[PDB]
RNA sequence: UACGGUGCUGAAGCAACAAAUGCCCUGCUUCCAGGAAAAGCCUCUAAGCAUCAGGUAACAUCAAAUCGUACCCCAAACCG
RNA sequence: GCUCGCCGGAAGACCAAGGGUUCCUGUCCAACGUUAAUCGGGGCAGGGUGAGUCGACCCCUAAGGCGAGGCCGAAAGGCGUAGUCGAUGGGAAACAGGUUAAUAUUCCUGUACUUGGUGUUACUGCGAAGGGGGGACGGAGAAGGCUAUGUUGGCCGGGCG
RNA sequence: AGGACCGAACCGACUAAUGUUGAAAAAUUAGCGGAUGACUUGUGGCUGGGGGUGAAAGGCCAAUCAAACCGGGAGAUAGCU
RNA sequence: UAAGGUGAUAUGAACCGUUAUAACCGGCGAUUUCCGAAUGGGGAAACCCAGUGUGUUUCGACACACUAUCAUUAACUGAAUCCAUAGGUUAAUGAGGCGAACCGGGGGAACUGAAACAUCUAAGUACCCCGAGGAAAAGAAAUCAACCGAGAUUCCCCCAGUAGCGGCGAGCGAACGGGGAGCAGCCCAGAGCCUGAAUCAGUGUGUGUGUUAGUGGAAGCGUCUGGAAAGGCGCGCGAUACAGGGUGACAGCCCCGUACACAAAAAUGCACAUGCUGUGAGCUCGAUGAGUAGGGCGGGACACGUGGUAUCCUGUCUGAAUAUGGGGGGACCAUCCUCCAAGGCUAAAUACUCCUGACUGACCGAUAGUGAACCAGUACCGUGAGGGAAAGGCGAAAAGAAC
């Protein structure tokens, strides 16, 4: 049936994207986390 | 810096044949020196194209440790010591028990 | 004073050499493989200097890398710019 | 905000204790008030937040010296 | 030091700079991709050269 | 002919009837629940400029760059 | 290759999303494929995606987002004017035939069309976050005129079963 | 004209049988209801956790809901096994 | 510095080179696409689209520089409204962002313990935010002390689980005083004699010492077993080196080194007789920090829960004396003693380790030690924040098995 996943890439990158992180403070925060443990995908957008 | 160098008569310390004396051909950068006659290895070598195409085994030089070897004495005939003393950046190269440069 | 003839280092293999390229030279056009950021203008420009032939179209394309890589370790190779140049008056090839 | 702009008071937090001295967060704020004095050197009305205690030194030291007060602090009118 | 560039302190790199980018990168370029045998070697003297004459150049910048 | 596919030639190529949920139709009639905005476009002026600029028409020429383009096309390539 | 069966308002064909080389050619069959595999969407190389007209980009907005100043808030920050973005909506222009193993409104052949710049000639008052027009709009129902398209006949080539 | 009637697409889910280590972490096959509207669907957007949203069921808020998920307090505490 | 190099998996090809010029190391410069504080505007990061100024007798057009915002300052302008003011433009200077911990401030839980729970505790902890520096904070007595005196802050050891606080339960818990580390005090509330008078900053090529390249560096041979001696045996040698690693087994004398001695074009960091500039010594007299101290109300901090409660802070309302003075000595009064708030700066002792270098380990040795000895925050899961693995070893040398 319908599942939760249904894929799209301009939802996706207005969501979970670079640009979104960097206009919250809290999503800078979340990027400085990662940046720290050291991940190759900062962010899923690309 | 290098006490064994790219054309040196040497004298084997330790490994395989010990007496045998040769002429170094390479020196390799992992600490090990190519010298002719020294280490005979048989290789099995494939047949391939281009290079080594008819195969055969192969009797090669394989490579002794610079340290099993040492250099020469024309004068005296033994094994000695290599040093440098001169005062400019060419340090010449001394037989230690004869003072002489190499 | 001679033009930006720096700027034209766009034109980088002598073709791409394949059938395409071939037949595709049997009737007008030579194929090219060209820079990344290389315009039609300046691929225009480039072959008419670099080469004597006075040039009548440039149809460009982006083929994309192949991936090409086994399964433990993976790669990508680079993208790439075509060039299918069209020559209908005075090819020399 | 909520700052005095003359003697620069801030909401200071603080407990409301009851008869069982049960303690819960409270703010105590300002008395603040927005009033409209008059500056008689440079002929105007400077509309200026303040608190009454900030009305009371502006009758003490002059409206002038309050205002030299906040160009030395760096605070805009 | 190792190498001695005093050949390429002289006025005027920019011909020396398109001589050795134009027709010599280009058609060692075109050979290398054609095929051809010590376009390994020369292509990579050929960019070293162009850096010598590059940084000259930014050395020099009346020339 | 390895069956792919090439070179050449190539007859007729009309009429009647029935036809949509498609076009006329952003129409017409009717209803009440009363049916986006801004630009492109047209037109008129303000500042300004007046043999200028600018506009219109014709002709001629030049330019239209960059990115996608294969494939899956309600599924063995998407979500499961 | 010859029969048989199945779908045929699809199990046929095409756009969008989404995937990303799965497309084509050659070679291989260890692993994957619920079997074997000579086969494959599998491994390995090599090819292939050609645009002024198709989308994007772009010009303009909607819901909405961000929002200099500004108002407010203990700090982070909340809201909001000018404005600036945001298609799912409104702005220029291409169709038939052929082509490759793989691309086609792109390549070729034929016939087009649009929007700017410049030059020439001729004529002339032109000119803006300004005004107006315009874009510019709902539901249902009913003809009528056609067309896509089909049948039948005429014509043409073949058959004489 | 009709929150009109019969009925495909479409939306839903009334009964039965199969499945229940399934073909499927709610489907299949026969029947069933609505089907010009309080209808349906695509694309964006807005509402965020003792909060939202609810033609109201403790329903829904990513197979999670009488207070989601993720990290921290945290090696909470556990007279219990 | 060098006889060898073009990083590794990863060989091959094509070459470069003989120490006097190939690689390698170190100092200094050049270039440094795009995104990212992103800074010309926009954006779904690594893309889309501009403006201004400089360069087609090449009528395709290209290259370069600048243009974000905020604060301070100056200029030029400039409304309602006359003078003004708000605003607008230009120029300069600074700020953005990141970072493991330490430090200061603004807020601030609950699980839990009390064998329930509400005062209390956990705790000003976890967390969030702001700010700064290599340290930060504090700091020069309106302090303690007791008729003796000590003499700024900060950290350690006692006092001492003491005195007290407390549903006087749980539990919280000092100070006086003594021993140590380290030990500078100053300046403005203002005038006359002095304007590098001694400091303090900026600022130097001077001198010394380090850091970032390096150089030299001693002394072993016979014989046995073995595939191979570094081991066994015999006879020696060096030792300011018998730290360590490697070499075909266990090497002081085989190789890197090691004790020891030396070296730095150049760039830097410290210290100094020091090279320049500006503030600023000291004398004399005058001042002695008011919406402040204090009080009322409500709260917070002091070990101190409002109690008998001194001290400190202020949200609200009030409100002095002003050196004849005022504060403190734990309700309060008298006496006595001590000290001058309502203005600031101040080094060391102290805290921490993202990073560098050496050394050390009764630390681990591939289910261990970091999650990660290994191409690991990768594969893989999830929309996302986030979670998150397994996986070392041929041999001395590939001699990696021709036929």
């Amino acid at each position: 049936m319908k599942r939760t996943f249904q894929p799209s890439v301009l939802k996706r990158n207005r969501s979970h994207g670079f640009r979104a992180r960097m206009a919250t403070k809290n999503g800078r925060q979340v990027l400085a986390r990662r940046r720290a443990k050291g991940r190759a995908r900062l962010t899923v957008s690309k | 810096a290098a006490k064994i160098r790219r054309d040196d008569e040497v004298i084997v310390l330790t490994g395989k044949d010990k007496g045998k004396r040769g002429k170094v051909k390479n020196v390799l950068s992992s600490g090990k020196v190519i010298v002719e006659g020294i280490n005979l290895v048989k290789k099995h070598q494939k047949p391939v194209p281009a290079l080594n195409q008819p195969g055969g085994i192969v009797e090669k030089e394989a490579a002794i440790q610079v340290s099993n070897v040492a250099i020469f004495n024309a004068a005296t005939g033994k094994a000695d010591r290599v040093g440098f003393r001169f005062e400019d950046g060419k340090k010449v190269r001394f037989f230690k028990s004869n003072s002489e440069t190499i | 004073m001679i033009r930006e003839e720096r700027l034209l280092k766009v034109l980088r293999a002598p073709h791409v050499s394949e059938k395409a390229s071939t037949a595709m030279e049997k009737s007008n056009t030579i194929v090219l493989k060209v820079a990344k950021d290389a315009t039609k203008a300046e691929i225009k420009a480039a072959v008419q200097k670099l080469f004597e032939v006075e040039v009548e179209v440039v149809n460009t394309l982006v083929v994309k890398g192949k991936v090409k890589r086994h399964g433990q370790r993976i790669g990508r190779r680079s993208d790439w710019k075509k060039a299918y140049v069209t020559l209908k008056e005075g090819q020399n090839l | 905000s909520r700052v005095c702009q003359v003697t620069g008071k801030r909401p200071v937090t603080g407990n409301n204790r009851s008869h069982a001295l049960n303690a819960t967060k409270r703010r105590f704020l300002p008395n603040l008030h927005s009033h409209r004095f008059w500056v008689e050197s440079e002929k105007r009305f400077v509309t200026l937040r303040v608190s009454a205690k900030g009305m009371r030194v502006i009758d003490k030291k002059g409206i002038d010296t309050v205002l030299a007060e906040l160009r030395a602090r760096g605070e805009k009118y | 030091m190792k190498a001695k560039e005093l050949r390429e302190k002289s006025v005027e790199e920019l011909n020396t700079e398109l001589l050795n980018l134009l027709r010599e990168q280009f058609n060692l370029r075109m050979q290398a991709a054609s095929g051809q045998l010590q376009q390994s070697h020369l292509l990579k003297q050929v960019r070293r050269d162009v850096a010598r004459v590059k940084t000259l150049l930014n050395e020099k910048a009346g020339a």
